[PDB]
């Protein structure tokens, strides 16, 4: 509905809580190359050494991925020096974080929404999974510290020592951060908390309804399973030998021909590990590039109010809350969305003395009969004053200027 | 396990035999493969000590001043209360360090000095 | 060109890519940033600048 | 006799081929409604034609 | 097979280094040539500036940050009443030392007297949670009456 | 071995295109749907649109 003189301004807003899910680590793995290729066979090991360093060149590489997965999980979560705690009292201005703060009654202190996230996401051939350095309990303690720091102290715990603030004033700085005046919160605080608490409710039901929402995390687990299942099935392949079974080549033939039948199986099982390690090294780099993004959102989004458009959910970003997941993280981005717009007529500038006046913070609008100046992201019309406007030039230099009375608050005060 | 009367062997999802029926006693035995893993050596720098602690990855300590951990069996390092920062990582929340008369110790690590704000 | 080689087509053909750049551009010109944050809110282009 | 390699190679190239439509969708499809410009080109003197 | 292995390890490595050189180029563009509002992107703290130094095969940024380093507990209020209308701080927060009320900038304790130049108004005190009652000094009142 | 070469090259390439489509999607979010305060991200100068 564009014209050279029409503007739409929002008369109401909706606080919305969006979910964004990122993978952060793989299943760690080491494979004993010699046992994968030549398991329980010294006769096969004697030939595997003809290939030299390949056996170790692969172990080193898988060590590189496994040692990196604990760097990725450290970088995302260990962004805090102190385990910040909330008080036992919950006077957060009406904001009900109970569904994302810890439940102390469960043997791992995760939140209610973290249990929804853990519920929705799911050999002896040298293959060995290694445990992560951080257990899901210690991942959940780091996300609790990041969240209790966020609630009790705003962005300040990222900048230095945590400096407490009332949550209803933290949300006033947030609102001020999106270019909306602090009074728009304090006049609507019980609405804004019910919108927020309703939005946190909708997120549970969304997470409860389907596993498809965690699809990004499930796909990382699924690809590590497919590539281990494929690596294992490739033990059973002949690669042009008379059999796959290593003890049957070591009994159905004498040494001079068994050496060539074994070099068939070594050349195939070595091509099978070089393929698995290559697939995993590319896969692991795809997850490093996601763990570096989750670390970046944890810093810019949780530990601060991001101003980067659509980086921290759709809308104007207020704040976000980190929740763990198996091999991942979930951000709950709280965003202000302008909800219900009205059209107004508008003008770039106004005339009162042949000099032109301009809005300090906002825009000129008219309902049809009267001219006002309102903050740009919420309809709240001030009568036009020398307190709300600055001056330049004259009314001939500006295209599209209109005439209106400017109230000077000093005139009645001088006459009185 | 309850095999059907004509099934003689039982298979894992990987097409690996994981149970068998004893042909002289019609009852089923699990096969669990023989225990194996990485032997890992934990050391402070040789510019500090020539003490070493050994981790046998993902074994019960039976198959090997001995600690059962979710990473495996940890030997030559002494378990302790005091939760420190990590120094050498071990897995499943465990770390190790060389500390005071000085020996290698093993502990569940501290995440950071707690603070009710 | 027949040894298993195939080129699958893109899902968005270039007319539909060009309808999205039209929508993004028409949104940017007629409504500033407001179409990225929520429902779009018209503003005069010289007030947007 | 080489086993899974064929099936795996088809999968890997399928995984790439699908991803090229994720890339194109996430760049361009950042908009819910196909916004359009008015016929009256009164953009304060700026000529986007 | 030993070259196709080495060249694969190298192509993956060079992608890991390309991804880091694109971060280094971004940190230089955004916080040497600028001041970055992104939290912890250029050192811990609030970012002032950074200085690029070279290293063999790399770069080193000396990020200079403002860290808030001592603090005092205050009582605070979201707003204040005076003429029944509700007053809010333009820039800063209201605080009390325990006996008097001030307005101060949020990131550093430097108190100002509460005035109609340091505050703005909306509504009335019946609409606002947690509001308190204190004088707001109007610098015009003495300047008319003197 | 000539397919396991090609699919390795294409997997490494497709991750470089992925990393560029993620830059382009980020430029479209921060640069087009908004205004960027990030210096030299959206061309040399002070970014308007
Ligand atoms: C925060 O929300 C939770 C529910 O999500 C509230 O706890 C529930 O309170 C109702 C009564 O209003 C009880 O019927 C439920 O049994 C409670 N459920 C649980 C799981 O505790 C909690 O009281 C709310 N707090 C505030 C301040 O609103
Ligand atoms: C445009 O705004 C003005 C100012 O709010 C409206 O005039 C006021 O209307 C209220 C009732 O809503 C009366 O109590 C006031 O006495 C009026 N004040 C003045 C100074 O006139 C006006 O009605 C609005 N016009 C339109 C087109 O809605
Ligand atoms: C805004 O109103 C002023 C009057 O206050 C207009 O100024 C007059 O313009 C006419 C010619 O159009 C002259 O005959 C008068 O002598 C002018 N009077 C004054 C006091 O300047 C002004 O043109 C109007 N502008 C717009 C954009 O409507
Ligand atoms: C926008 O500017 C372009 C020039 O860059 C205009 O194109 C010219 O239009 C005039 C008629 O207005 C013709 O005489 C020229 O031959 C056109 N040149 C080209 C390269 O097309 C365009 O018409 C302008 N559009 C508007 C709406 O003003
Ligand atoms: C709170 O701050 C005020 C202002 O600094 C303090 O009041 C002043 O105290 C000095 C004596 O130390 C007097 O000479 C001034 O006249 C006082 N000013 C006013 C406006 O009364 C006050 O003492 C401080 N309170 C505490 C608890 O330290
Ligand atoms: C918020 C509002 O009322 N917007 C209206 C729009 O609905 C209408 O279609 C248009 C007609 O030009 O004028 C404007
Ligand atoms: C950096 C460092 O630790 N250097 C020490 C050196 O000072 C010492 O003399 C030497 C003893 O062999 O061991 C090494
Ligand atoms: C060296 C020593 O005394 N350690 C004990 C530990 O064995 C015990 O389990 C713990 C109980 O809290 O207290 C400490
Ligand atoms: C910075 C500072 O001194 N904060 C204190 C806090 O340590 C103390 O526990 C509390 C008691 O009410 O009062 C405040
Ligand atoms: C704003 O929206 C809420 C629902 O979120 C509604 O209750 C309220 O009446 C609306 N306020 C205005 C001013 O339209
Ligand atoms: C604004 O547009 C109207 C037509 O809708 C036109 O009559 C008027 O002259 C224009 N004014 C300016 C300053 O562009
Ligand atoms: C197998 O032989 C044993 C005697 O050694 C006998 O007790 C058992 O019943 C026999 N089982 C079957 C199935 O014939
Ligand atoms: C095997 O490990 C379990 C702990 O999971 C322990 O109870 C058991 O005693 C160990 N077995 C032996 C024979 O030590
Ligand atoms: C603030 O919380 C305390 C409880 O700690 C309560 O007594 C007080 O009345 C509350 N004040 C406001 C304005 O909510």
């Amino acid at each position: 509905a564009y014209s050279n003189n029409s503007i739409a301004i929002p008369t109401n807003f909706t606080i919305s809580v969006t979910t964004e899910i990122l993978p952060v680590s793989m299943t760690k793995t080491s494979v004993d190359c010699t046992m994968y290729i030549c398991g329980d066979s010294t006769e096969c090991s004697n030939l595997l050494l003809q290939y030299g360093s390949f056996c170790t060149q692969l172990n080193r590489a898988l060590t590189g991925i496994a040692v990196e997965q604990d760097k990725n999980t450290q970088e995302v979560f260990a962004q805090v020096k102190q385990i910040y705690k909330t008080p036992p009292i919950k006077d957060f201005g009406g904001f009900n974080f109970s569904q994302i703060l810890p439940d102390p009654s469960k043997p791992s202190k995760r939140s209610f929404i973290e249990d929804l996230l853990f519920n929705k996401v799911t050999k002896f051939n040298g293959l060995t999974v290694l445990p992560p350095l951080l257990t899901d309990e210690m991942i959940a303690q780091y996300t609790s510290a990041l969240l209790a720091g966020t609630i009790t102290s705003g962005w300040t715990f990222g900048a230095g020592a945590a400096l407490q603030i009332p949550f209803a004033m933290q949300m006033a700085y947030r609102f001020n951060g999106i270019g909306v005046t602090q009074n728009v919160l304090y006049e609507n605080q019980k609405l804004i908390a019910n919108q927020f608490n309703s939005a946190i409710g909708k997120i549970q039901d969304s997470l409860s309804s389907t596993a498809s929402a965690l699809g990004k995390l499930q796909d990382v687990v699924n690809q590590n399973a497919q590539a281990l299942n494929t690596l294992v099935k490739q033990l059973s392949s002949n690669f042009g030998a008379i059999s796959s079974v290593l003890n049957d080549i070591l009994s159905r033939l004498d040494p001079p021909e068994a050496e060539v039948q074994i070099d068939r199986l070594i050349t195939g099982r070595l091509q099978s590990l070089q393929t698995y390690v290559t697939q995993q090294l590319i896969r692991a780099a795809e997850i490093r590039a996601s763990a570096n993004l989750a670390a970046t959102k944890m810093s810019e989004c949780v530990l601060g109010q991001s101003k980067r458009v659509d980086f921290c959910g759709k809308g104007y970003h207020l704040m976000s809350f980190p929740q763990s997941a198996p091999h991942g993280v979930v951000f709950l981005h709280v965003t202000y969305v302008p909800a219900q717009e009205k059209n107004f007529t508008t003008a770039p500038a106004i005339c009162h003395d042949g000099k032109a006046h301009f809005p300090r913070e906002g825009v000129f609008v008219s309902n049809g009969t009267h001219w006002f100046v309102t903050q740009r992201n919420f309809y709240e019309p001030q009568i036009i004053t020398t307190d709300n406007t600055f001056v330049s030039g004259n009314c001939d230099v500006v295209i599209g200027i209109v005439n209106n009375t400017v109230y000077d608050p000093l005139q009645p005060e001088l006459d009185s | 396990k309850k095999f059907l009367p004509f099934q003689q062997f039982g298979r894992d999802i990987a097409d690996t035999t994981d149970a068998v029926r004893d042909p002289q006693t019609l009852e089923i035995l699990d096969i669990t493969p023989c225990s194996f893993g990485g032997v890992s050596v934990i050391t402070p720098g040789t510019n500090t000590s020539n003490q070493v602690a050994v981790l046998y990855q993902d074994v019960n300590c039976t198959e090997v001043n001995v600690f059962q951990t979710r990473a495996g069996c940890l030997i030559g390092a002494e378990h302790v209360n005091n939760s420190y920062e990590c120094d050498i990582p071990i897995g499943a929340g465990i770390c190790a360090s060389y500390q005071t008369s000085q020996s290698i110790i093993a502990y569940t690590m501290s995440l950071g000095a707690e603070n009710s704000v």
